[PDB]
């Protein structure tokens, strides 16, 4: 269900990274398969050529933590008005404290050593449940 | 506004807005005196939890660009355990 | 522009926000509603420097850069015929990093 539409109608977009992360843009192709695009460093913007009805999501390039674009999960280019580009402002979500702690711990501990940490077993499983695009697409489809 | 007192294991008293504290479903249940004691959370963790409450209320549903919530490596594991318990 | 503070005395820490343009005096009014002590019984400090009631918080050095929600700025408080000495007890010390986190 979540797939780009082959509109063939050009739409110019500014991918504007307003996050502290290196951002990976992800394009959902016409079969709903996610395709990675070039990364954007923190504090950078790029004018890119996309199409109306196309679907994009944004993630941390190294960790795949999910990011927000114009305050939501999915970005769909629309029609350009006045020759103005559509802005896609990529930002951090407000992560839960638990998820942010999981991010930092994963950043420090190799997955093979998660089970060495002195914490309850359910948190081993939470640490091992790394963020990933495919699961979020399934969550979004069901919504 | 209404304030609650959250007390760490080492006896530090943290006075925060109730609306901020209710970010944690655990704390809401513990409140429902106006004081909550955490026998397992020391102040170098609970102070950071209160900063998170402030951070969440300020930036949730905000269009300003959102800064990262910072967490030093030396507190990360205990803060994870507190966050798991507090459900926030 | 809002500023975000920890108002600290002894082993008490108050988390609150205020305007950069609001005054030290208006902040003591905040403290009064919470701690039930009058402004004339309060002394507020930035680091070791006592702060004048007329001065704005920004003037004292509390700004968006220094007083953020994630990293709040600390305002020292001393209560009183003699005002006590400013004393803020530090937070506890984190343990040593687990080896798998090194
Ligand atoms: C610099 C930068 N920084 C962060 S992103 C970014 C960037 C960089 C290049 C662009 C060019 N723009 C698109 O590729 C827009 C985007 C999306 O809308 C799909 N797409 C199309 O062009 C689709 N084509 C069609 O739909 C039609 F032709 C109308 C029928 C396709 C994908 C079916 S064919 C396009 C061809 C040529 C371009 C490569 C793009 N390679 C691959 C990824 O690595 C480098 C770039 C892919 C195959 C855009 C953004």
């Amino acid at each position: 269900v979540l797939r780009s539409v082959n509109s063939r109608e050009p739409s110019q977009v500014i991918f504007c990274n307003r996050s502290p992360r290196v951002v990976l843009p992800v394009w959902l192709n016409f079969d709903g398969e996610p395709q990675p695009y070039p990364t954007l460093p923190p504090g950078t913007g790029r004018r890119i050529h996309s199409y109306r009805g196309h679907l994009w999501l944004f993630r941390d390039a190294g960790t795949h933590d999910g990011l927000l674009v114009n305050q939501t999960e999915l970005f769909v280019p629309s029609l350009n008005v006045d020759g103005q580009p559509i802005f896609a402002n990529i930002t951090l979500p407000v992560y839960t404290l638990k998820e942010r702690c999981l991010q930092v711990v994963r950043s420090l501990v190799k997955p093979e050593n998660y089970r060495r940490l002195d914490i309850v077993r359910s948190l081993y499983e939470d640490l091992e449940d790394h963020p990933n695009v495919q699961k979020d697409l399934e969550r979004l489809t069901q919504e | 506004m209404m304030y609650v007192k959250l007390i760490s294991s080492d006896g530090h008293e943290f006075i925060v807005k109730r609306e901020h504290a209710l970010t944690s479903g655990t704390i809401k249940a513990m409140l429902s005196t106006n004081e909550v004691n955490f026998r397992e959370i020391p102040s170098h963790v609970l102070s950071k939890v209160c900063m998170y409450f402030t951070y969440k209320v300020r930036y949730t549903n905000s269009s300003t660009e959102i800064p990262e919530f910072p967490i030093a490596p030396e507190i990360a594991l205990e803060l994870l355990m507190a966050a798991n318990f507090l459900d926030c | 522009m809002d500023v975000f503070l920890m108002i600290r005395r002894h082993k008490t820490t108050i988390f609150t926000d205020a305007k950069e343009s609001s005054t030290v005096f208006e902040l003591k009014r905040i403290v009064e509603g919470i701690l039930k002590r009058p402004p004339d019984e309060q002394r507020l400090y930035k680091d070791d420097q006592l702060l004048d009631d007329g001065k704005t918080l920004g003037e004292c050095g509390f700004t968006s850069q220094t007083a953020r929600p994630q990293a709040p700025a600390t305002v020292g408080l001393a209560f009183r015929d003699t005002f006590e000495a400013l004393c803020i007890e530090p937070f506890s010390s984190p343990p040593e990093l687990p080896d798998v986190m090194k």
